[PDB]
This record gives structure tokens, C-alpha cells and sequence, in this order.
């Protein structure tokens, strides 16, 4: 699994 | 600003985001497990894109379903009002598309009951598996194509504000008088627990050995299950015709356990460390603890007091 | 051994200055990163965590912030009591490499 | 809440140290203790953690050297060492942190000193 920002 | 989970499928033709992998119970309500997924329609000849949430559990042995969820691209044409402020976010980020279930409250948490060293395969337990796929028909035989699945957790943690004392009385037959209580009706993972101990024997015989324990109590229901997580057998003695007062102090922790086939956990992701279940304020395992004072006469006597073990609300973030 | 690469090794920071530490993993640990506070040869103290909280104890001009496997703590406005060595820390990974310390002085 | 350390002293290359850090106010097992150190002028150099809860760590530096303990009933660790040498002076300290969950080392004993 990965991951990333919000906006 | 913020960080989210955001698998994609085997092939590229799909991808989950997630804001979050644990989900709270307020007791009365549930939070709604919200997502978007990226859709590709260059690829999407079958025309349809479904996402689903899925309350498993696992047990040669059985996979269970205690609950399933499944939700509609092309986008549903009534369906727009549950949209989360989690989503819309990512909406703006990205042919992307709500997908969102509300467990219905009343069903078990995420516990994963270990993985005890002889087995090999997937654990055991209440796993929370969101799958989302593309399909030409709702009844086809899913393959490992565009599908991604990705396990999440529910969970329940610390009630605010105090509460009633785990006071306890209990005598056998002149009476052997026995009497406990902690000092919160909480407590939390890894901390001593004050277990104080009044004693007054009026028989003739000497009590030879005390036992505190702290008990693991887990019902499964696809049963209950039941060890001690902790235990202190002191020596101290209440001789007869004689007062007696004493404080004892255990501390639980995952430490010693991990020998234990079958105790409980809190849901783990993939194989991570995770504390000894937190307490359920139904199917599946419902998950709750007592501490236990016993007394040894030369012939046993106990009590045994409501004690929610627990985990502070934490505020600032899941465990991992 | 995530070489958990900060900078400068010293600052000056005169009252008020916007205190800022740049620190670069050779390696992703996610957001797992602390930040420390040692005074003269006492106890190191902890300012941030998560990589972005602050932590119970710690005035609220300490800041954590992030970009990327960036990560650097940031003091608003600095006063004449912060000055000490400061010290990024990643805890994803072990071995649980601090930087080698930004020092600060008048 | 407390930490306090003690142990440090002189000693010639190829001793031995045992450092104790009694601590008040936490519990081990509700919590993770470390040891650090800050050479003369340098920076931090993380040695041993112990993570109370899940039955040790300790670099590559000081590895098959440098060794983490800790006596619960007494709220204390130790950090025994063995086959000491020069580049080991440093003054050294304990630290706390939150086991669940991990949140960086919290508190941080007042020092000792310790020369080779």
C-alpha cells in the first residue's frame, strides 16, 4: 500500500 | 495538511484512496467507511465499476462474511447525498467517484486473534477488506484483474468523563470477608492496575497464597474465549482472626502473551505489533476484561471487578 | 543506516528570527520524525512529533512541518531561552538515526 | 514526572559501565526507554532503545558492546557496557517515550558524564 496528500 | 492511502490496482485500470485505515464507534452510531476510486472508461469496455466493503472473519478452517456492502460508474444518477467531506477533497484532487458504507452499529470490531506460530496462513478474525473492481456482470468469478483489495479497521477506544468504581464485596461460611476495587472505572494498555484488597478471616485456617489477575474476556460469535493477560501471586498472608489490607499492582502487555495461542489483538493491517484487545463498549468478537482477586486457603475464594482495558481516544493519529 | 542528513550544524539566530532546520532522509520513513531540544550538557527535550505535533510541555512556536521525505521544525519567532541544540530524529526505521545536531547561538 | 541517571565516572580503555535510570511518575511498560549520548561538542548519537511493552535495540556503533536492560518493580534501566573505548566518551542520558504509541522521546534525565 501507499500513501499521498489531501489537496 | 494531511496523508491518505491511496493503492492502485495490479494493472493500473483502478485505484482506491482511503483518508484513514481505522474507523470509530460512538456506541449509538458508526462511522461511514468513505472513499473515491479513479476510473479509467478507455479501458472500461464492461461499463460498469463497483466498489465493495466487506465485515469478514476467519476461523482446515472457514472464511465467513458477516456483512457485505457493495455500491455503484457510471455515477448513480439519485444517489449523490452521502458524500463525505473526506471525498469531495480528493474529488478536487483528481474520473474519480464517491464509494462509502455505513456499518450498521451492533457488529463486531476489528480484532485479530493471533497468528499463533504454528499456522501459516491469513489470521484469524474480524477483518474489514474493501475491494474495488471493474466487471461486466455482477456474477462473475473475480479474477486478479483491476481489482485492488485493501484491509481497514474499526475500532472502539476510551470513554471520556469518569464513571462507577469496580467496588466488590463478596463472603463465604463465621464470615470470610472479602473486599476490592480499583481507582477508575478505566484503565489503559500497559499501566498498573491498583488492585486494592481488604481481607477479614474469622475461620481458623491460614490463607496461603493470593492471585491477582487481569483476564481477557473475548466473545466470538461467527463462543467466548478466556486467559489471563496478566497475573502477581503474591505471598501475603491473612492469618486467621485477623484484618488485612494490602495494594497490589499488575501491569498487562503483549510481551509474555505472544506465546498464548489464540488470545486477541487489535486489528493488525498486515503482520505489525499491535496492544492486547481494546475493550467493546452482536456477531463476531465482542471484547471486554476483569481484574480478579483470588485468595488461597489451606478451599480458594474470589472476587471479580468490571474493568474496561482500553486506549486513550488518541488524538493525533492511528497506531501505524 | 538512514544517513538522516541535517543542516546547518550551527545557526546564528538573534531574538525574534525565524528559526528553520532543513532535514533530508536517504530514505522514506512516511512521517515518522521527532524533533529534540538539549540544553548544555542536560536533558535532551522533545518539541515535535508525528513530524508535525507538538508535543505536551513545549511552547506552541515550535512547529513541525513536511514535504516529501523533507522535514524540518520550525520555530515561529525565537526567544532568548531556545537557544540550545536542536536535533531532527526519524523513527520509522532503525537504526532510529538523529541528526548531527543544529546548534544555535547569539 | 522524573528521570534520573547515574553511573557515570573515569575509567581506562576496556572497562566496563553499568548506567541505572531511575525514573517517577511513568512506568516502564506503559513506555519506551533509551539511552543517548552527546560526545564532547558533538550531537546526539542514538545507543539503545527498549520497548517495554513488546520485549531492544542498540546501534551499529556500539552493537555486541553496548547493552539495554531495565528492573520494572523499581521504575529503572541500565545500560551495561563492555569493552569500552576512547571514542565512547560521552555524557549520557536516558529518555522516555509513549508506547502507544510511539511519539518521540518525551523526557530526559540531567546528564552523566562518562570518559574513557
Amino acid at each position: 500500500t501507499v500513501s499521498t496528500s489531501l489537496g | 495538511g494531511t496523508r491518505v492511502f491511496k493503492k492502485a490496482s495490479p494493472n493500473g485500470k483502478l485505484t482506491v484512496y482511503l483518508g484513514k485505515r481505522d474507523f470509530v464507534d460512538h456506541i449509538d452510531l458508526v462511522e461511514p467507511v468513505d472513499g473515491v476510486v479513479l476510473v479509467d472508461p478507455e479501458y472500461l469496455k464492461e461499463r460498469r465499476v463497483y466498489v465493495t466493503l466487506t465485515c469478514a472473519f476467519r476461523y482446515l478452517t472457514f472464511r465467513k462474511d458477516l456483512f457485505v456492502a457493495n455500491v455503484q460508474f457510471p455515477p448513480a444518477p439519485e444517489d449523490k447525498k452521502p458524500l463525505t467531506r473526506l471525498q469531495e477533497r480528493l474529488i478536487k484532487k483528481l474520473h474519480a467517484y464517491p464509494f462509502t458504507f455505513e456499518i450498521p452499529p451492533n457488529l463486531p470490531c476489528s480484532v485479530t486473534l493471533q497468528p499463533g506460530p504454528e499456522d501459516t496462513g491469513k489470521a484469524c478474525g474480524v477483518d474489514y477488506e474493501v475491494k474495488a473492481f471493474c466487471a461486466e456482470n455482477l456474477e462473475e468469478k473475480i479474477h486478479k484483474r483491476n481489482s485492488v483489495r485493501l484491509v481497514i479497521r474499526k475500532v472502539q477506544y476510551a470513554p471520556e468523563r469518569p464513571g462507577p468504581q469496580p467496588t466488590a464485596e463478596t463472603t463465604r461460611q463465621k464470615p470470610l470477608h472479602l473486599e476490592a476495587s480499583l481507582d477508575k472505572e478505566i484503565y489503559y494498555h500497559g499501566e498498573p492496575i491498583s488492585v486494592n484488597v481488604h481481607v477479614t478471616n474469622n475461620t481458623n485456617k491460614t490463607v496461603k497464597k493470593i492471585k491477582i489477575s487481569v483476564r481477557q474476556y473475548a466473545d466470538i460469535c461467527l463462543a467466548q474465549y478466556k486467559c489471563p493477560v496478566a497475573m502477581e501471586e503474591a505471598d501475603d498472608t491473612v492469618a486467621p482472626s485477623s484484618t488485612f489490607c494490602k495494594v497490589y499492582t499488575l501491569t498487562p502487555f503483549l510481551a509474555n502473551n505472544r506465546e498464548k495461542r489464540g488470545l486477541a489483538l487489535d486489528g493488525k493491517l498486515k503482520h505489525e505489533d499491535t496492544n492486547l484487545a481494546s475493550s467493546t463498549l452482536i456477531l463476531g468478537i465482542i471484547v471486554s476484561y476483569k481484574v480478579k482477586v483470588k485468595l488461597v486457603v489451606s478451599s480458594d475464594v474470589a472476587v471479580e471487578l468490571p474493568f474496561t482495558l482500553m486506549h486513550p481516544k488518541p488524538k493525533e493519529e492511528p497506531p501505524h | 543506516d538512514i544517513q538522516m542528513t541535517q543542516s546547518p550544524s550551527s545557526l546564528s539566530a538573534s531574538v525574534g528570527d525565524r528559526v528553520t532546520i532543513t532535514c533530508r532522509a536517504s530514505q522514506s520513513v512516511s512521517s515518522a520524525v521527532a524533533w529534540y531540544q538539549q540544553k548544555p550538557g542536560k536533558a535532551p527535550k522533545l518539541l515535535i512529533y508525528s513530524a508535525s505535533s507538538l508535543y505536551s510541555g513545549v511552547p506552541s512556536r515550535f512547529s513541525g512541518s513536511r514535504s516529501g521525505t523533507d522535514f524540518t521544525l520550525t520555530i515561529s519567532s525565537l526567544q532568548p531561552e531556545d537557544f540550545a541544540t536542536y536535533y531532527c530524529q526519524q523513527y520509522k526505521y532503525v537504526p532510529v538515526t538523529f541528526g548531527q545536531g543544529t546548534k544555535v547561538e547569539i | 514526572v522524573q528521570l534520573v541517571e547515574s553511573g557515570g565516572g573515569l575509567v581506562q580503555p576496556g572497562g566496563s559501565l553499568r548506567l541505572s535510570c531511575a525514573a517517577s511518575g511513568f512506568n516502564v511498560y506503559s513506555s519506551s526507554i533509551h539511552w543517548v549520548r552527546q560526545a564532547p561538542g558533538k550531537g546526539l548519537e542514538w545507543v539503545a532503545s527498549i520497548s517495554s511493552y513488546y520485549g531492544t535495540y542498540y546501534a551499529d556503533s556500539v552493537k555486541g558492546r553496548f547493552t539495554i536492560s531495565a528492573d520494572t518493580s523499581k521504575n529503572t534501566a541500565y545500560l551495561q557496557m563492555n569493552s569500552l573505548r576512547a571514542e565512547d566518551t560521552a555524557v549520557y542520558y536516558c529518555a522516555r517515550s509513549r508506547q502507544f504509541w510511539y511519539s518521540g522521546l518525551d523526557y530526559w534525565g540531567q546528564g552523566t558524564l562518562v570518559t574513557v
